[PDB]
């Protein structure tokens, strides 16, 4: 943004990692993920990006996998989300983040990368258990978890602070799709003297054009009429 | 040596710590695996001596050391063994007599092998043969 | 036209060769691309004619030389280079004289008998698709092609290396628009890289007889040093498969020095020590492999890596990382009884995966492996049997202070099988119970035994009736777990009772061990002992009888550890009396 007519062009220099065939990408800290269509198969990858204010290089590949669940307009989306104790994504709560990934990724304190894909279906990985090699390579099957399939593709994922009473630990997990089913998800604790997830799949108008998330379980979407709101506070 | 190029660079290496030519060590190791050995005693020692040809071809192998640590042995070794020494061109009959000190020694020992030699030729055929074959050599 | 279009294939070819010599990470994937648009942009004006014979030629070298680079760049085969030989093929077809690849090359390859002067370029073409089903292990029809290629009477020709052999390249490749690659540089590649596959196949489906040859080919002829490496390795543990121990070290050592990457010659260097029992050396190997994977370029060619396929666990050549690994190191010091030398390198794992944050990552063991609490109890089991027992407490607190929001809130306990708890918990409350034994606290440790056993009756392990999250599938479920860690905490606890004199009610929890799990025999010893002591005869050779009517399968690390730690090595001596 410091950058040494109004107009700049890039010179290829800027370029790093020039995959070519990758759709998606998304950031943590020190860590850069990206999400890349190839044959049948789509793998996620995830590379190092240098700590140190160097040559602004990618590092080597940490890992790879393959999202052997998808075979092929709508990218697919990618979000990130670090537990409580450890930035622009998201945090949960200690009770949500168990409920939804684990004790593994509980004990490691590991960000976990939701990924959106035009199936519609709704991914997480766990970073720290992605460090592969030639020597060593990711098993899906194991890796890559997929939470609940919206039939539709999607279009935003976030998490909401239902019960509000700049890093907010929220109680709630959004979705939305396309043609407008929402799921956001809650940890209850109900009715067995154990914790259950709290499913909600509501359907909203329209084609869904965009989302956000806006202080106190506030949704600002769009409908192609429309600039709508919803409330689960 | 019990279980090719490979143990040529192993007997390489040994050489290299030990300051020896590799002929000596070859031989030394060749003759103490001969004594050990001493049916599937014939294909280990068919093997033995196809590595053992390897040796000479590359020129790893002192035949008069090897003599000389044969004759140093001198109880273990069969008739047989040293008649497949002599029909892989490994040893010459001829070389090894005249190799031994003690020449009165290698008459008594050759004297006795070939006594129980005519008798074992009277056991099956197939034994006959080999006993046969060798008795002309 | 052609003039100008050799001239552009010839220029591209040159840029792509500039790349692979020179440049940097960055400027060398960016001629490559700019190579790979001419070289589309080029086979678009190519195939926009309806072909006539001198352009066929030049076609067919820019096919092959864009989906050389296609593949190189990628660092993988796909089937749109597949579709793009049935697109070159289909050209060479409606020329002179459709369906799918296999009939189309059989009609090619015969027109090709009527020899147009392109044979150079049809069995690069070869070559190329060869590697193709190669790399998507279509080995079969392979055989077929190669077979239609050389003389059909050697039809019984069914295995593959033979025929590849056989199969000569055509010409010495005169002045034709240039190319990346000739043919017998892609055979050589093609025969290696097949050896190889089919190697390591025989070796991990028992037959390292076999194994030999192939490999010994992979070795003699074009083989970089990195997969000489991997071969030497193969041979390693063929060698070790068929008793021969020696030759396997020979290989091994020759992988050392060649490698600048001995991450595996040393795991089968482990495997190899494990058989003789070298017990101490094993050890030595794994804290070298540990140092070793501490420390960690593309050429624009096909090379024999891009064939190669990903190894399996079961290869010889699969190595975990550092931290996979170190709990190997762990974990088999562990079943050793070195708890001094147990204890510092599961301290090290645990270090490396929970105070990085700033570094790489460094990962857990994999979910074939435990699960990442069930390394807390690894932990746990060694320092105990170390005597560092304010540790195997600092760790089964951390362990459950994480992890409270999602442990079960046991209102179940006022409400009083429907309830869900994984036997991780169950056994922190069994280890934190030993810990407080070490340290002297009968009621603290009967306390903590209690805990334990409320949680694996009043509780239910499986209730996978909600996939819920990402979850230990192997470690945590096993019946053989449950009903060996009741009896774990139900002897604990019978040993407290003993220790405070109310030996009624060590009989009680001894004899329902019995019922629970009859195929440990520590339960019987325990049981039989208080017999002893109090009443001896009946009862004793009631339970004999059944000993001897009665006369390990997958239980847990941190468990089996905990078992063969309580039990008594005058067990036997007592149970034959
Ligand atoms: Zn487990």
């Amino acid at each position: 943004l410091d950058h040494p007519s109004p107009v700049i062009p890039v010179d290829p220099d800027a370029c790093i990692l020039p995959d070519a065939a990758l759709c998606a990408f998304t950031l943590l800290d020190s860590v850069l993920v990206t999400l890349v269509q190839g044959p049948a198969r789509w793998k996620m990858q995830l590379f190092e990006q240098p700590c140190p204010g160097e040559d602004p290089r990618p590092g080597g590949q940490i890992g790879e996998v393959e999202l052997s669940s998808y075979t092929p307009h709508f990218l697919p989306v990618l979000c990130s989300v670090s537990p409580s104790g450890s930035s622009g994504g998201f945090t949960l709560e200690d009770a949500l983040f168990g409920l939804l990934f684990g004790a593994d990724a509980t004990l490691l304190q590991s960000p976990v990368v939701l990924c959106g894909l035009p199936d519609g279906q709704l991914c997480c990985v766990i970073l720290k258990a992605l460090v592969t090699s030639r020597s060593a390579p990711g098993d899906p099957n194991a890796l890559v978890k997929i939470l609940h399939h919206l039939e539709e593709p999607v279009i935003f994922i976030g998490a909401l602070k239902t019960e509000p009473q700049e890093d907010v630990h929220c109680d709630c997990l959004v979705a939305f799709g396309h043609h407008g089913r929402m799921l956001a998800i809650k940890a209850s604790w109900d009715e067995s003297g154990k914790l259950v997830p709290e499913l909600r799949e509501y359907c909203l108008p329209g084609p869904v054009l965009c989302a956000a998330c806006g202080g106190g379980g506030r949704v600002y979407h769009s409908t192609p009429s429309d600039l709508c709101v919803v409330d689960l506070s | 040596l019990l279980e090719s190029s490979f143990i040529g660079s192993a007997l390489q290496d040994q050489a290299s710590r030990l300051g020896v030519p590799v002929g000596i060590l070859s031989a030394g190791m060749v003759a103490s695996s001969v004594g050990q050995i001493c049916v599937e005693q014939r294909k280990k020692l068919s093997s033995l001596l196809e590595f053992a040809q390897y040796l000479l071809a590359h020129s790893m192998f002192s035949r008069l050391s090897f003599c000389q640590e044969l004759w140093k042995i001198q109880s273990s070794l069969l008739l047989e063994a040293v008649w497949h020494l002599h029909v892989q061109g490994i040893v010459s009959l001829q070389e090894l007599l005249e190799s031994h000190p003690d020449m009165h020694a290698v008459g008594s020992w050759l004297f006795r092998n070939l006594c129980c030699l005519c008798e074992q030729m009277e056991a099956s055929c197939q034994h006959a043969d080999v006993a046969r074959a060798m008795l002309s050599d | 036209c052609l003039d100008l279009w050799r001239e552009k294939n010839d220029r591209l070819v040159r840029q792509a060769k500039v790349a692979q010599n020179s440049g940097l990470t960055l400027r060398r994937q960016q001629l490559a691309q700019d190579a790979l648009e001419g070289l589309r942009g080029l086979l678009h004006s190519l195939q926009g004619l309806p072909a006539a014979v001198p352009v066929l030629p030049l076609e067919l070298t820019v096919t092959c030389n864009f989906i050389i680079l296609r593949a190189s760049l990628a660092q993988g085969f796909t089937e749109d280079q597949a579709q793009d030989i049935q697109r070159s093929l289909e050209r060479v077809l409606e020329t002179q004289e459709e369906q799918g690849l296999r009939e189309l090359w059989d009609s090619v390859l015969r027109a090709s008998c009527l020899l147009p002067e392109l044979l150079s370029a049809l069995h690069r073409l070869v070559g190329l698709q060869a590697a193709l089903w190669l790399s998507a292990d279509r080995l079969g029809d392979l055989a077929l092609l190669l077979e239609t290629l050389n003389g059909s009477q050697s039809g019984a020709s069914k295995d593959l290396l033979l025929l590849l052999k056989t199969w000569s390249p055509p010409a010495e490749e005169l002045d034709a628009p240039l190319t990346l690659q000739d043919a017998q540089g892609l055979k050589d590649v093609l025969l290696t890289a097949f050896a190889y596959r089919q190697g390591l196949q025989e070796l991990i489906t028992g037959n390292p007889d076999k194994a030999l040859s192939s490999l010994h080919e992979a070795a003699s002829g074009l083989c970089p040093r990195p997969v000489l490496v991997q071969v030497y390795t193969a041979l390693g543990s063929c060698h070790r498969k068929m008793g021969n121990p020696q030759r396997a070290l020979l290989y091994l050592v020759a992988a050392l020095k060649e490698g600048s990457a001995w991450g595996p010659p040393l795991l089968e260097a482990s495997r190899l020590y494990q058989q003789l029992g070298d017990t101490t050396a094993e050890l030595e190997s794994l804290e070298l492999l540990v140092e070793a994977l501490n420390v960690p370029a593309p050429q624009f060619l096909i090379e024999v890596e891009l064939l190669l396929p990903p190894p399996d666990l079961a290869s010889p050549l699969h190595c975990g990382t550092q931290s996979q690994t170190k709990h190997i190191l762990a974990s088999r010091c562990l079943q050793t009884g070195r708890a001094g030398d147990a204890a510092e390198h599961y301290l090290d794992l645990l270090a490396l995966l929970l105070d990085s944050s700033e570094p790489r990552f460094s990962p857990p063991p994999s979910p074939p492996g435990p699960c990442m609490p069930e390394v807390f109890l690894e932990a746990a089991v060694a320092l105990i049997q170390a005597g560092r027992a304010q540790d195997a407490l600092t760790l089964c607190e951390e362990l459950l202070s994480r992890t409270s929001s999602l442990l079960p809130k046991m209102s179940r306990l006022w409400e009083d099988e429907l309830p869900y708890c994984p036997l991780w918990v169950s056994a922190t409350h069994l280890l934190q119970g030993q810990a407080w034994v070490q340290l002297g606290a009968q009621k603290v440790a009967i306390s903590e035994f209690s805990r334990c056993l409320e949680l694996l009756f009043r509780a239910t392990p499986e209730e996978k009736e909600q996939g819920a999250a990402f979850n230990c599938e192997q470690g945590c479920k096993s019946d053989a777990a449950l009903q060996q860690l009741r009896a774990a905490a139900l002897i604990s606890r019978g040993l407290e009772w003993v220790a405070s004199g109310q030996d009624t009610k060590a009989l009680q929890d001894f004899l329902l061990s019995v019922q629970m799990c009859p195929g440990n025999r520590d339960t019987y010893f325990h049981l039989l002992q208080t017999l002893k002591r109090l009443d001896r005869r009946d009862e004793a050779t009631a339970l004999w009888w059944r000993l001897e009517a009665q006369t390990l399968w997958s239980l847990p690390l941190y468990l089996e550890s905990y078992l063969s730690w309580i039990r008594p090595s005058d067990r036997d001596a007592f149970l034959e009396e």
